């Protein structure tokens, strides 16, 4: 169980780094 | 005939000498001369460890493992008095050498099982009758199997037996009875057995080479836990000497 | 605390003759000894072989006797085993190697007895540090 | 095109949402490969013997360890320097026992991050900047080598270089401490007022610009909403943000050139983190911190401690403890 | 890109919510006995 | 084991030819201001 | 010279106290210095054999010069201080201390690492330069403002 | 009373898992022009 | 001061000094395993960071 | 370069206040607990664990015997008002050193 | 018997007269021990509660209660009701004091 | 069944003198003439019945086996200790100063 | 291991309060008029 809960955190932290890079908020000029 | 440089790393150095097929004679005892084994070498390539089934019934069988201790497992620049008996029995009585290596080899599925692969204070002898060491000459003998760690190794905790911790300080107020088998270090002495065969003799140089099989027991982690029955066959050489 | 006329009295001999040093002969006693010695015997240990020290104790014990000056310099001449029986000078610093062990090379008498007197005086100035090892640190 | 001239075209391309250029063919490769075999054997590799001695020190989750415990172990000291490949090892058992892992990832680590810098170089050119941002990086690039290849180099095996996990570190640290008094040494020390003063100065300049923001937006708006990405203008008072510092100390101690400051908010820990790089770098050759120990005698010759002799003390303990069971002769050489 | 003609906005009345939230936490009175066993 | 060797050495040879052909393919005129 | 059988003392740890094995199966010295048994010098070679260290001439021919020699070298290890007192950073002071390879080796390290810093600073800025934009960016002429948007 | 220890978990993500789903939905329709 | 105050006495506190600081680090070492503590740990990122 | 960049420049700024500002902040409440001694000294399970299983060894572990050779020896010297008398014997060393 | 103090997670077991002289201890390293219990023949004999009057010889067990010694007075625990781990807690007179600080 | 074999001994003549079948060979120190030379001697011809049969090591010269009578009351013989022997322990025990 | 048996639903709470909190301020700040 505690294996399987840093597993997931870190899992959970990957797909964020993924969501923030590929979709941002984007940059605009206005 | 090859230098240092031309042998190192190449796994060489693990290796004992070998004989050529031609070397088939007979090496001559003159009862009257003493004699000597100036350099006995063995090789392992088989470890085997018996498996403990749920169940004694069934014999358990020895089943092969991986070395995971690299080229660190030969015995070799042993030596020692080399009897002539009443009988013309011969006895090999060992006297010093690099008579011991530890070695971890590993079960299927992943359990580790270190040992002390040695021939500590061999005593091996013959058949009765050897006018000649032929290739039908066996030894077959008892050694020494001291603990695998010595006195002074301390485990993680910091306990040991002739020095260390003699309790779980981590633990300061836990009943000490349900720890005593890891907070109380034991040392093992227990026997091995061995038998060399006798393939190829050079009755000329007093060289002989075979195989051999011997029986001893595995690390006990200094009394932690039983120890595993390991079966180690391998290679030998040797080269009698007049001493 | 200062060293005195005192502390700077040690024994020239067994029999309990004393010769009081110079602070001058202290002072280049433990140069020279930090100069041909403290490699090995820095503190009063002996790093390449651990279980005999310079204590004034087991100098006294040592054959022949090593606790006075005469010893200590007789033993920078020709030095043995801390039994007496054999010689040591090929592997170890003395006069009669100071072909092998150069920095022996221009050590006068007067030198050796400061050495000495260096090695007579440091423990009653240390106590139990000189000798000690790492745990007296 | 060409093929060749539509790849180049491709790898060396402004447009692409990640920058790859000739460094990314190399970085990404090696970073992806230090990745994932850090992430399998962080959770599930079996214990490695780091000192040699066949005592197999467990850094996997699986086997026992949580975040904080948990480590990619270095490889054997049985080993050294020589190179360990997986190719090198009878088996993948073999391997895993020896620590083989850690070996794989730090040297594609290390390529990987050369190339990182190197990438910085590159995209700096593509896009018309000046080009020294991978100077700034190559002060914590300088300090991953520091404890991953050139400390086991000099001390002869990579079982001494830096554990791939947060308690190892602290291991690593302490065992440091103990071997090269490296609080002692002035370039550690360097190190220590590049970082404190890195973060202090950062504080400072948050603070000052924070301070001087050009009221854009309403008391129930986040004053962020009156910046807008791209605007002419500068988004705060530098006159202002001067006046308050210039009197916090005097006019002569405050910045009013943006370009010296942000200079000296580069150069500041930039060259501290250098030193504590060359800190590691140079204690590698056994060059150590100030050693005081026993400095301060009385007029008999009683030593006098100091602050220096009960740090001594300390060290001493880390030493005669560290790997307890590797020592059999009386000094530590290496 | 191009907006995606096919998006919808998504309701959840208040009703809807207090409904939902009498389902989950009822179904939860009734199961935990058995979750506990 | 020798099987795996090859194929990594082969892979880096690959990538490592990329990047010294690729740095090689005219590099300094890859800027967005004097290409030559 | 006390009476070891060197070639058969076990260690605490089950390897051998004075000799082991490399992991090629050479016979090296034991204790920490198993990393270090690629080592090689004149004093020490006259030991070795095809095998590696040969037990027989360690046994029978290790002479007084090898004893000297290895005696000066270990406390002669390059390991001092700053202030250059030899040895451990534990060790009192005593001994006036560093080996020349540790001011050497160190001295290069530095000179070095700062040099390719110097080839990144002169690299970065000999490109900057021949481009024309080591003096920033013309604002009248931004390049990204020319690119599209990544996104 | 010698309960599943994962009852505990087992009820509290039960409960939490659909109920913020549907608070999620509830405050932004709520939140709509 | 609130250290010092929680322990036996100002004697525990921090001295004034560089060598006695980098000893009252490494009592915390030894002593409360400090760098074992997620607040510290936090510290550090903040630092570093 | 790095996947994310700043493109608000108050978010920066404010950003480099929160970042060290916060850091200091946690390491205090930190040093509140020790204080009275409130440490993260131990992980419970690993010593259960490592008194049971004379073969299990991390470096959570190591560093504790780091800890222990650390009070052992700087003690009597730091804390002189105790009057330690540590005889060598019953001091924690590893072998040989 | 030498007692804790609250700085140490663990502390050795050292024994001196009643002028603080060192009498006895368990060492650590075994091979140059003087002060054993083993050397100098210690014994325990309690005064008042359960173990009243009675007096241990056996060293393993002298040592035993020598290392609660180190905790100041001795007593017998229920360590199974609640599945107790033996490692010291703090009451709330320190669990208010560090949330109120 | 689970009892410290290197404790126990030391409750025995072995924590009191110098013990001729197990002590380490460094002890011989304590005493004038015993080492190196006798100290060799008595671990490599150990075990001994009694303390008196070191007397007759074959070979001892005439002054040896006075310098021996001379420290009979320091030294002991107890059971050889598997613990004590093994390793080359007899001549370097790991401990240094 | 013998972990605290609270240790699971503490970090799962942990994580998932806080988080759904953001997500309810995400979700309702994306769906107001644009
Ligand atoms: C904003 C704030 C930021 C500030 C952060 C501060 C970080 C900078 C570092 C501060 C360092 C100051 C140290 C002063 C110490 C001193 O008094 O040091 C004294 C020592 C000498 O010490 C003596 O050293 C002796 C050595 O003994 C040995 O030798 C003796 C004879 O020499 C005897 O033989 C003896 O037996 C033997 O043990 C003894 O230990 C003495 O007791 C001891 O006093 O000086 C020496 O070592 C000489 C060599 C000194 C090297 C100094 C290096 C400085 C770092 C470079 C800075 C960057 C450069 C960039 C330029 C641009
Ligand atoms: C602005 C910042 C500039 C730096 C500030 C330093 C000023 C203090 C200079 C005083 C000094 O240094 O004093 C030291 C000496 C002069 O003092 C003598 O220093 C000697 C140092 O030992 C040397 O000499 C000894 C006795 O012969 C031994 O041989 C020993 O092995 C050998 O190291 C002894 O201690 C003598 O007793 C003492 O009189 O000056 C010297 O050496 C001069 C040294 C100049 C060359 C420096 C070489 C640096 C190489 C390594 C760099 C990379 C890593 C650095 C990390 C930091
Ligand atoms: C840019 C691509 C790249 C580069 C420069 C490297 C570089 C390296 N590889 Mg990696 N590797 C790569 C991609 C790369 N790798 C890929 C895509 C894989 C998956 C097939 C691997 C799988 C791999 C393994 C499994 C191992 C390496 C190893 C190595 C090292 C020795 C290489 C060698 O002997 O070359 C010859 C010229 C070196 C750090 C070895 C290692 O790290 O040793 C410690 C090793 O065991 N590589
Ligand atoms: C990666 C390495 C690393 C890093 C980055 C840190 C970072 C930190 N450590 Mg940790 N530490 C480490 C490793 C590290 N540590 C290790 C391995 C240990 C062993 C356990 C420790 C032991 C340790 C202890 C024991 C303490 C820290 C503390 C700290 C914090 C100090 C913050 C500060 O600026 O105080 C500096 C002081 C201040 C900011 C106070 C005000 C200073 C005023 C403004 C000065 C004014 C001066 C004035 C102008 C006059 C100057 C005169 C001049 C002549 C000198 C910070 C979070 C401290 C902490 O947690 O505090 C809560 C602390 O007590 N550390
Ligand atoms: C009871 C009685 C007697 C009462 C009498 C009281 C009385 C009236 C006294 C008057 C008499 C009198 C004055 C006596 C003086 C006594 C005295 C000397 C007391 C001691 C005071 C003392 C030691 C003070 C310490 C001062 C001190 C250390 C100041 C800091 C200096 C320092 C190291 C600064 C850092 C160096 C530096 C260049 C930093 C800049 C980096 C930085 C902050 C960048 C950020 C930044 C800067 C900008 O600039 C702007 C723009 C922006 C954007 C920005 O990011
Ligand atoms: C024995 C005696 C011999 C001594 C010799 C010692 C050798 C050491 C070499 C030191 C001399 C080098 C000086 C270089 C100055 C410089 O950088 O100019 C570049 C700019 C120009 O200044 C700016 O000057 C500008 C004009 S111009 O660029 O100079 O033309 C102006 O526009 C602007 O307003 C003004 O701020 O300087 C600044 O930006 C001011 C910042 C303050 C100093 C920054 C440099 C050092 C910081 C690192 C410290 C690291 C150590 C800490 C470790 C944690
Ligand atoms: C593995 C990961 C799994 C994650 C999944 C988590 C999501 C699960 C969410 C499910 C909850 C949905 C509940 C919707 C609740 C809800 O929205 O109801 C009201 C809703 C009315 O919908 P309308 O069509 O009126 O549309 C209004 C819209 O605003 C709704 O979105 O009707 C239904 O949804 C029909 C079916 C449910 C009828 C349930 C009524 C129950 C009555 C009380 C029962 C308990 C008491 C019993 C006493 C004996
Ligand atoms: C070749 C590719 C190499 C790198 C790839 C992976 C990089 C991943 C980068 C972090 C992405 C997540 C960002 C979320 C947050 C996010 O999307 O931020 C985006 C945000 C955008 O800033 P803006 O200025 O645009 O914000 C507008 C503000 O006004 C909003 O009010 O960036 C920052 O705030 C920069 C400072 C935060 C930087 C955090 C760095 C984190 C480093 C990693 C730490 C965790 C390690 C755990 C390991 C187990
Ligand atoms: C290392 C290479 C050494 C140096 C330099 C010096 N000595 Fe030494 N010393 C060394 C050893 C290995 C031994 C023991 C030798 C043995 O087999 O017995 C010694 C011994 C001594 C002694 C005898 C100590 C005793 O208790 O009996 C003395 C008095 C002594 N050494 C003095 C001494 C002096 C004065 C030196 C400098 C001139 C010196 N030694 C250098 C190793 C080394
Ligand atoms: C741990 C358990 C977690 C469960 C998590 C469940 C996730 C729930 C996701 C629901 C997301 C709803 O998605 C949201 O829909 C709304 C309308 O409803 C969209 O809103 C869109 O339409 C609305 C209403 O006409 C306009 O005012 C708005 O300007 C427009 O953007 C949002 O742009 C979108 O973000
Ligand atoms: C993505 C899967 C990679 C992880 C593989 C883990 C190694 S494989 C793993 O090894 C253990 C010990 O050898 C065995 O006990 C276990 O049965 C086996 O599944
Ligand atoms: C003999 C005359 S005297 C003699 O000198 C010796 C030096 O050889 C010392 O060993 C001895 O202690 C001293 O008394
Ligand atoms: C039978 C053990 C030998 C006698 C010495 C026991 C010390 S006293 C002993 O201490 C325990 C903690 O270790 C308590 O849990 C227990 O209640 C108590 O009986
Ligand atoms: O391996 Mn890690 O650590 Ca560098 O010192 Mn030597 O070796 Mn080990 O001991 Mn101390
Ligand atoms: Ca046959
Ligand atoms: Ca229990
Ligand atoms: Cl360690
Ligand atoms: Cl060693």
């Amino acid at each position: 169980m505690e294996t399987i809960t840093y597993v997931f955190i870190f899992a959970c932290i990957i797909a964020l780094f993924f969501f923030a890079i590929f979709f941002r908020e984007p940059p605009r000029i206005t | 005939t090859l230098t240092y440089d031309d042998i190192v790393g190449t796994g060489l150095a693990n290796k004992c000498p070998t004989l050529d097929d031609t070397a088939r004679g007979a090496y001559p005892i003159d009862s009257s001369q003493t004699y000597r084994i100036a350099r006995l070498c063995l090789q392992p390539t088989t470890f085997l460890v018996k498996e403990e089934p749920k169940n004694k019934r069934q014999e358990a069988e020895f089943v092969p493992t991986k070395l995971v201790t690299r080229e660190t497992t030969s015995l070799d620049q042993i030596q020692g008095e080399l009897k002539v008996n009443s009988d013309g029995s011969l006895t090999f009585v060992e006297e010093d050498g690099i008579d011991f290596q530890p070695v971890t080899v590993q079960m299927a599925g992943g359990e580790r099982i270190p040992l002390l692969f040695t021939v500590k204070n061999l005593v091996a002898s013959t058949q009765p009758n050897v006018t000649s060491i032929t290739t039908s000459t066996d030894f077959k003998g008892e050694f020494n199997v001291p603990s695998y760690r010595t006195a002074n190794f301390l485990d993680p905790k910091g306990r040991g037996l002739a020095s260390g911790y003699d309790s779980a300080i981590a633990l300061p107020q836990a009943k000490e009875e349900e720890l005593a088998r890891a907070n109380v270090k034991r040392f093992s002495l227990t026997k091995g057995q061995i038998s060399l065969n006798v393939a190829k003799v050079d009755g000329r140089t007093g060289e002989i080479a075979g195989t051999f099989e011997s029986e001893q027991l595995s690390d006990d982690d200094m009394g932690a836990h039983e120890p595993h029955e390991v079966k180690i066959q391998g290679v030998f050489y040797a080269s009698i000497e007049p001493a | 605390a200062e060293l005195t006329p005192e502390v700077l009295t040690v024994p020239l001999n067994s029999e309990g003759k004393t010769i009081t040093l110079t602070e001058k002969q202290y002072l280049e006693g433990k140069r020279l000894f930090q100069y041909a010695c403290a490699s090995c015997h820095v503190g009063g240990i002996t790093k390449t072989n651990p279980s005999l020290d310079l204590r004034t104790e087991t100098l006294a014990l040592a054959t022949p006797p090593r606790d006075n000056i005469e010893g200590l310099v007789d033993y920078m001449k020709n030095p043995t085993t801390y039994d007496g029986e054999q010689e040591i000078a090929e592997v170890h610093p003395s006069l009669r190697s100071a072909d092998i062990f150069p920095k022996m090379r221009n050590l006068t008498e007067k030198d050796l007895v400061a050495i000495a007197g260096h090695i007579l005086v440091e423990p009653k100035i240390l106590g139990d540090k000189w000798g000690g090892g790492k745990v007296y640190y | 095109a060409n093929l060749w001239e539509r790849f180049c075209n491709w790898v060396t391309s402004t447009d692409n949402r990640l920058y790859v250029g000739w460094f990314g063919v190399i970085m990404i490769p090696t970073l992806l490969a230090a990745t994932i075999c850090f992430v399998i054997a962080f959770i599930a590799a079996p214990p490695v013997d780091i000192d040699g001695i066949r005592e197999p020190v467990s850094g996997s989750l699986l086997y026992g360890n949580n975040i904080i415990t948990g480590a990619v172990v270095p490889s054997s000291n049985a080993i050294g320097l020589h190179f360990y490949p997986i190719w090198e090892a009878a088996s993948l058992d073999e391997w895993l026992y020896n620590g083989g892992p850690y070996q794989l990832i730090i040297f594609h680590f290390l390529l990987g991050a050369s190339c990182y810098m190197g990438r910085q170089w590159e995209l700096s050119y593509r896009l018309g900047m000046r080009p020294w941002i991978c100077v700034a990086y190559s002060a914590p690039l300088a300090s991953a080598f520091a404890v991953f290849l050139i400390y086991p180099i000099g001390q002869g095996s990579f079982s001494d270089g830096m554990p791939l996990g947060i308690s190892g570190t602290f291991n690593f640290m302490i065992v440091f401490q103990a071997e090269h008094n490296i609080l002692m040494h002035p370039f550690h020390q360097l190190g220590v007022a590049g970082v404190f003063g890195g973060a202090l100065f950062c504080a400072m300049h948050g603070s000052l610009v924070t301070s001087s923001l050009i009221r854009e937006t309403t008391e129930t708006e986040s004053a962020n909403y009156g910046y807008k990405f791209g605007q002419e203008e500068e988004t705060y008072n530098i006159v202002a943000a001067h006046g308050y510092f210039g009197r916090l100390i005097f006019q002569y101690a405050s910045f009013n050139n943006s370009r010296s400051l942000h200079f000296f908010l580069a150069a500041w820990p930039v060259v501290g983190v250098w030193f504590a790089a060359l800190g590691i770098s140079t204690m590698a050759f056994n060059l150590n911190g100030f050693n005081f120990n026993h400095s301060v005698i009385d007029a008999k010759g009683n030593v006098i401690n100091t602050w220096a002799d009960i740090i001594n003390r300390a060290n001493l303990g880390m030493e005669v403890m560290h790997e307890r069971n590797a020592h059999n002769f009386p000094l530590d050489l290496a | 890109m191009e907006p995606n003609p096919n998006r919808q906005p998504v309701e959840l009345n208040r009703t809807s919510l207090y409904l939902g939230l009498l389902l989950i936490l009822v179904l939860a009175l009734l199961f935990s006995s058995y979750f506990f066993n | 084991m020798e099987t795996l060797k090859i194929t990594v050495y082969i892979v880096v040879t690959f990538f490592v030819l990329l990047f010294v052909f690729g740095f090689l393919s005219g590099d300094p005129a890859r800027n967005p201001k004097r290409k030559d | 010279k006390l009476g070891a059988n060197v070639g058969s003392a076990q260690g605490p740890t089950g390897l051998g106290k004075y000799l082991m094995r490399s992991p090629t199966g050479e016979i090296i010295f034991g204790g920490e210095t198993m990393r270090f048994w690629d080592f090689r010098g004149p004093w020490l070679e006259p030991l070795r054999g095809p095998n590696g260290l040969d037990l027989n001439k360690i046994k029978n021919d290790i002479q007084p010069w090898q004893e000297r020699r290895a005696a000066e070298y270990m406390t002669h290890a390059p390991l001092g201080s700053l202030n250059s007192v030899g040895g451990v950073a534990t060790e009192i002071n005593s001994v006036n201390f560093v080996s020349p390879r540790s001011w050497l080796a160190t001295s290069h390290f530095v000179l070095a690492f700062f040099f390719l810093v110097g080839h990144l600073w002169h690299a970065g800025r000999a490109r900057a330069a021949a481009a024309g934009f080591e003096k920033g960016i013309d604002r009248e002429s931004e390049p990204v403002l020319s690119m599209p948007s990544l996104d | 009373m010698e309960v599943n220890q994962l009852g505990l978990i087992a009820t509290a993500l039960f409960v939490l898992v659909p109920s913020v789903f549907l608070i999620i939905l509830y405050v932004q329709t709520e939140s709509q022009q | 001061l609130i250290y010092p105050l929680g322990q036996s006495s100002w004697f525990f506190a921090p001295s004034f000094g560089v060598a006695a600081i980098f000893r009252f680090l490494l009592f915390f070492q030894g002593f409360h395993n400090w760098t074992l503590n997620p607040f510290h740990m936090m510290g550090v990122a903040g630092v570093l960071g | 370069i790095f996947g994310i960049a700043f493109s608000n420049k108050r978010w920066l700024h404010f950003f480099m206040l929160f970042v060290p500002v916060t850091g200091l902040w946690m390491s205090a409440i930190g040093v509140v607990g020790l204080a009275l001694n409130l440490r993260s000294y131990d992980f419970i399970s690993q010593e259960i664990r490592a008194a049971e299983d004379p073969e299990f060894e991390t470096f959570y572990t190591k560093n504790l015997l780091l800890n222990e050779g650390i009070r052992a020896w700087m003690a009597p010297q730091d804390q002189p008002h105790e009057n330690f008398v540590f005889p060598e014997e019953v001091l924690p060393r590893g072998n040989a050193l | 018997v030498r007692r804790m103090p609250a700085f140490f997670e663990s502390f050795p077991v050292i024994l001196t007269d009643k002028n603080g002289v060192v009498k006895a201890d368990i060492p650590f390293r075994r091979a140059e021990s003087k002060y054993s219990f083993e050397q100098q023949g210690v014994t325990v004999s309690f005064y008042g509660g359960e173990l009243n009057g009675q007096t241990f010889t056996d060293p393993p067990t002298v040592k035993s209660y020598a290392r609660k010694a180190i905790f100041g007075e001795i007593f017998e625990f229920d360590t199974e009701t609640l599945n107790s781990d033996g490692i010291f807690r703090t009451s709330p007179r320190g669990w208010f004091t560090f949330a109120h600080a | 069944e689970l009892v410290n074999v290197v404790d126990e001994k030391l409750g025995t003549a072995y924590g009191e003198k110098i013990d001729l079948n197990n002590t380490n060979i460094a002890a011989f120190i304590q005493y004038r003439g015993l080492y190196p030379t006798l100290a060799k001697l008595i671990v490599k011809n150990a075990p001994y019945e009694s303390v008196e049969d070191v007397l007759n090591i074959p070979g001892l010269t005439e002054r040896q086996k006075q310098i021996l009578r001379e420290n009979l009351e320091h030294f002991t013989v107890t059971e050889v200790e598997t613990a004590l022997v093994e390793g080359g322990d007899r001549y370097n025990n790991g401990l240094y100063k």
